[PDB]
């Protein structure tokens, strides 16, 4: 069923009969509401500048746990099995985000230790 | 004139009725002249 | 508006006969009904604001900025009136013993007098002859052809010596030209008429030696079209009303641009600032708004109606030459039975339901219709019991809220008596008059220090109360 | 000056206050001069410090907002709410390449969002709204304002400049398509807002996700609806509408600028077909209140028609079966639409020249079961002279 | 022109002063946009 | 009217010279005196309803409906 609906998108959206530039909008027409950045990281990972149907059915496959412990690695910057708070600071630096560092503390508060396991990261989740 | 509604207006009154409505006027004006007066009594 | 005289009789019936509690109230809540209705538009009106602005400033005639034209509104009535013949004249030919004239325009004729002066017994018609023709043609020689361009109205025989005759028309006959013979019985441009030796006019120069004759006619111009009667003549019916309908769009596009610059010089007026420098002593805006309304507005809004006229005119011609090539058509056809109508189908039917209405959103046709309410309102309150009703059905507190400044003085008297005539003798509705206003003075009064203006809006109120305390 | 935030506040009270009100007075009086100053607001002057004097509008922020949130709280800054500052507004939004690097930041920024909703949900961090409009706003009322043509310029304006980023602009455009049905009730005074809306429609790509919307099916359902009263009206009375047609030819002239798409033309030419010959039937019978706009909507949509009638040998075969349905349709007794059908239909079977290869339509013809219909059309005939 | 007090109105800006007025301005405009977005939301 | 060049020397004069803050309060205190008098005699003046409504109406010259001749005011140059 959805498999028809994602053809036909990719027929209207089909010029000649599909370019990565409108592919965004692809995925907004389709009903989906995209980051620019999840926008982006989805095009680096298909076009290795024109995607197949098959291509985009499997791109919408990905949208539709190992990611989860995937950003918790990332999160322990130092790999010490702890996510820093400092570390975090860093990232939401990276992020461009402006937050207090109190609120960095009452963030981590709200994560016993109040050191983030593994396991408080996935209940966070 | 052909406005037959325009002729309701048919207000009578006796000689009695004249009367009374004068004698109900001055009575009137009687009690508006003590009112008026009381407005501007010392306080 | 027309309804003035149903209105009455309405009243009078409605007054006169006896009828049940159950009918009066239906009655009463339907005319309080339509009351509400009526009010409820015109407080919204598209234009509402400019109109009621500028008719305390500028004596206004007509609302001459409406949107779709009241066609009710639209068409006034001219009465026919003792005109010139040769007031009208356009293209003149003369023969022998009959004359061919063209008019002006297009009118409707009653009745025509004839004067015969400078009279020779020598020569004296012993009757005359007329027909009129309402095809529009170009040469008054061109309509030499005698029975195409001419349908005969009537023959009156003269007695001899007879000077002034008034050939009237049993109805009143609509044309654009007419042809009139002496038909029973050159001296002034030297045209000696080889073939008819003793005319009673010349061929030419129509100088007739028998008699002179002046014509007048009690007419009212009338706009109308030339019949259709070929498919040729439906194509030309169609062209020209294609052509009516694009000047009439630029017509209308031209009055409806008027607008802004109307808004502007109101803002700029409603700003009331002190200037300055008694035929020129007024505020210069307020004399250009008055150019701009009166001259413009009302110019623009004269040809948008002459140009509407006309297409209906011709819209109406066009589809009485459909409809009767159809039925020709249907009794062709001995299979298709004729359908006998009813008098009711066949005015439905009939082409005469057309032209009765005005605009759906015609602020004059609305106030037209408020007013014939607020008159049968008046005339309804007589019953006590029916004043009592009304006065349950709350009729006070929307009269002074809305119909009570609004109108022409004569209807703001009206609705000051019949405000009065409501709270006769009911002592709540007095009250509670008495509490409305006196909570309308209070309020203005709370901020009389700071708004000159709300000292200048409470004469109204005043009035009413003036008159209140007048009736005993 | 300083007082930017308590003006603001007071102006946007003042104009939420009076929105809802229809008097024509109250709209030009108290509306307009609170829109103007909104305009005025919204769209600041341009540049004049020489580093930025060419610079855009947009560009020189200094953040970014959520690209599908709007952390703003309006009744909140409207109460006055200690919480709702400009200021922290501007500290709740950021400031203004390796393949893993972009996969680990789209990563954080998925786990910071999720984390920050956490926060909100268990803690005490506010919630910023979904980009999610409603179909009953101010702006439906604004926009269509028969009070004045300014008025409605203004409220073009401002909206114009409401759509700058693109996710904005998705729902932007979704309200737009929605408070398109009031087009019938305000044919002209609504002129702006057909000209905002093709103004905003003027991206290729924003042309395609409308119609992956299923627009064309809606406009469709439109224009019949419109042509069906403009009949109705044209066969009850014989009054004179000036304003007949603006919406119509709106309507019809969108509809072609819609289908100039040629992908689109390929994608669904056929299910709008039957609609546009219905159409063109219909306004070759309007005979008695025709407008001059009524004739050049009539004339694109023939055009319509026919740039859509060419296609495919498949193509052809399904406008022969459209035709012939639509034939069916026509009544028996009816004798004009069945002359222009018929001729199209000749004209397509055999290409009238300005082994019957040429006839291989006739057989589309029997596979339609046409022939069927041909047969009861001429038993239809009675009068020689009528037909 | 004899008006001393006429003469009074004199302001001045440097280029930086213009570019952070008009940084200042988008910010404004940006805030007053995403709030009147705000007014229209779905509920 | 004649006082309008000693108004703006005064205005001149007060703004570039420095003075105290009482001296600022009492030229405050005395020029918001002279303001607030003046409107109340102008909101209270006899003919202030007349003059003011026929001010929107026609381009006025003069209040050419006083009782006593202002000396100031018709006397022109």
């Amino acid at each position: 069923e959805q498999i028809a609906e994602f053809k036909e998108a990719f027929s209207l959206f089909d010029k000649d009969g599909i370019t990565t530039k409108e592919l965004g909008t692809v995925m907004r027409s389709l009903g989906q509401n995209p980051t620019e950045a999840e926008l982006q990281d989805m095009i680096n990972e298909v076009d290795a500048g024109t995607i197949d149907f098959p291509e985009f059915l499997t791109m919408m496959a990905r949208k539709m746990e190992e990611e989860i412990r995937e950003a918790f690695r990332v999160f322990d910057k130092d790999g010490n099995g702890y996510i820093s708070a400092a570390e975090l600071r860093h990232v939401m630096t990276n992020l461009g985000e402006k937050l207090t560092d109190e609120e960095v503390d009452e963030m981590i508060r709200e994560a016993g230790d109040g050191q983030v396991n593994y396991e408080e990261f996935v209940q966070m989740m | 004139s052909q406005f037959l509604l325009t002729r309701l207006n048919d207000p009578k009154m006796s000689e009695t009725e004249r009367q009374s409505m004068e004698s109900e006027r001055a009575d009137r004006s009687l009690f508006v002249q003590e009112l008026l007066l009381s407005t501007l009594v010392r306080e | 508006r027309k309804a003035a005289q149903f209105v009455d009789l309405l009243g009078y019936f409605s007054l006169k006969t006896p009828q049940t509690e159950k009918k009066l109230k239906e009655y009463s809540q339907k005319a309080v009904e339509i009351l509400r209705t009526q009010n409820h538009i015109l407080t919204n009106h598209p234009n509402s604001n400019i109109y009621n602005t500028l008719s305390g400033l500028v004596e206004f005639d007509g609302y001459y900025l409406e949107s779709d034209p009241c066609l009710v509104c639209n068409n006034p009535e001219v009465p026919f009136c003792y005109i010139k013949l040769s007031s009208i004249k356009v293209d003149t030919r003369y023969t022998t013993t009959q004359q061919v004239v063209k008019l002006i325009g297009s009118h409707t004729i009653s009745k025509v007098t004839v004067k015969i002066g400078d009279l020779k017994r020598t020569k004296m018609v012993r009757t005359i002859n007329l027909y009129y023709n309402n095809r529009t043609v170009q040469a008054i020689v061109e309509l030499k052809n005698k029975p195409a361009r001419w349908h005969k109205a009537k023959k009156v025989q003269l007695t001899p010596g007879q000077t002034e005759v008034k050939i009237d028309l049993p109805l009143p006959i609509v044309a654009s030209n007419l042809m009139i013979e002496f038909a029973d019985f050159c001296h002034k441009c030297r045209s000696i008429n080889y073939d008819e030796k003793d005319p009673f006019l010349c061929n030419a120069c129509g100088f007739c030696k028998y008699a002179r004759f002046d014509f007048m006619l009690y007419a009212k111009p009338c706009c109308a079209v030339d019949p259709i009667e070929n498919e040729e003549d439906r194509k030309k019916a169609v062209s020209n009303i294609n052509t009516l309908l694009d000047k009439a769009d630029r017509v209308y596009h031209q009055l409806m641009g008027h607008r802004p610059q109307l808004e502007n010089l109101l803002c700029k007026v409603n700003e009331a600032a002190p200037e300055k420098p008694t035929s020129a002593s007024v505020n210069r805006y307020i004399l250009q708004l008055a150019q701009e309304y009166c001259g413009d507005c009302k110019n623009s809004f004269d040809e948008l109606s002459k140009i509407i006229q006309k297409v209906f005119a011709s819209r109406k011609e066009l589809l009485e030459y459909d409809l009767q090539q159809r039925e020709a058509a249907t009794k062709s056809s001995r299979t298709s039975v004729q359908p006998t109508f009813t008098a009711s189908q066949y005015r439905a039917l009939s082409v005469l339901g057309c032209g009765h209405t005005s605009s759906t959103k015609c602020y004059g046709c609305a106030s037209a219709v408020t007013e014939h309410c607020i008159t049968l309102l008046r005339a309804l309150a007589t019953n006590p019991a029916l004043r009592h009703i009304l006065v349950s059905q709350g009729l006070i507190r929307e009269l002074f809220d809305y119909n009570l400044r609004r109108g022409a003085a004569a209807m703001r008297e009206e609705v000051r008596q019949l405000m009065c005539l409501l709270t006769r003798d009911n002592p709540e509705a007095t009250q509670q008059m008495n509490d409305l206003i006196i909570g309308k003075v209070s309020t203005a009064l709370k901020g009389h220090w700071a708004n000159p203006d709300l000292a200048s809006s409470l004469q109204y109120e005043m009035l009413l109360l003036t008159d209140s305390i007048s009736k005993e | 000056d300083s007082c930017w935030e308590l003006r603001l506040r007071c102006a946007l009270s003042l104009f939420l206050m009076a929105v809802n009100i229809k008097t024509p007075v109250v709209v030009e009086n108290i509306t307009l001069m609170c829109l103007r100053i909104l305009q005025k607001l919204i769209k600041p002057p341009a540049p004049t410090s020489k580093k930025n004097k060419d610079v855009p509008v947009e560009a020189l922020t200094t953040v970014k907002p959520y690209c599908n949130e709007i952390h703003a709280q309006a009744q909140l800054w409207l109460k006055r709410d200690p919480k709702a500052s400009y200021d922290a507004w501007k500290k709740c939004l950021p400031i203004r390449p390796s393949k893993s690097e972009l996969r680990h930041l789209y990563l954080t920024e998925k786990y910071v969002w999720r984390w920050k909703q956490f926060l909100s949900r268990r803690g005490k961090r506010t919630s910023p709204l979904d980009l999610k409009l409603g179909h009953n706003n101010w702006l439906r009322q604004v926009l269509f304002t028969p009070a004045t043509q300014a008025a409605r310029q203004a409220a073009c304006t401002i909206v114009e400049a409401l759509a700058t980023i693109p996710s904005r602009k998705q729902q932007v455009l979704d309200l737009l398509t929605s408070y398109l049905d009031e087009l019938s009730i305000a044919g002209e005074c609504a002129a702006e807002y057909l000209a905002l809306y093709q103004k905003l429609i003027t991206s290729a790509h924003w042309k395609v996700y409308l119609a992956a919307r299923g627009v064309l099916p809606y406009v469709g359902n439109l224009i019949t609806k419109e042509i069906a009263r403009l009949l109705a009206l044209e066969e009850a009375t014989l009054s004179t509408d000036l304003q007949q047609g603006y919406a119509l030819k709106s309507l019809t002239g969108l509809l072609s600028s819609f289908v100039e798409v040629e992908s689109i033309k390929r994608h669904f030419k056929s299910r709008l077909v039957g609609t546009v010959l219905n159409g063109y039937l219909c306004l070759r019978k309007l005979v008695v209140q025709r407008t001059k706009l009524i004739d050049e909507t009539q004339d694109m949509l023939l055009e319509m028609l026919e740039d859509m009638t060419t296609g495919t040998e498949s193509e052809t075969k399904a406008f022969m079966a459209v035709c012939i349905e639509t034939a069916k349709r026509y009544n028996l007794d009816d004798y004009r639409t069945p002359v222009f059908i018929f001729e199209r239909l000749c004209s397509i079977i055999y290409p009238e020249e300005n082994e019957e290869e040429v006839y291989k339509m006739a057989g589309v013809m029997a596979q339609c079961g046409g022939l069927e219909c041909m047969l009861n059309r001429l038993a239809g005939i009675r009068d020689f002279k009528q037909g």
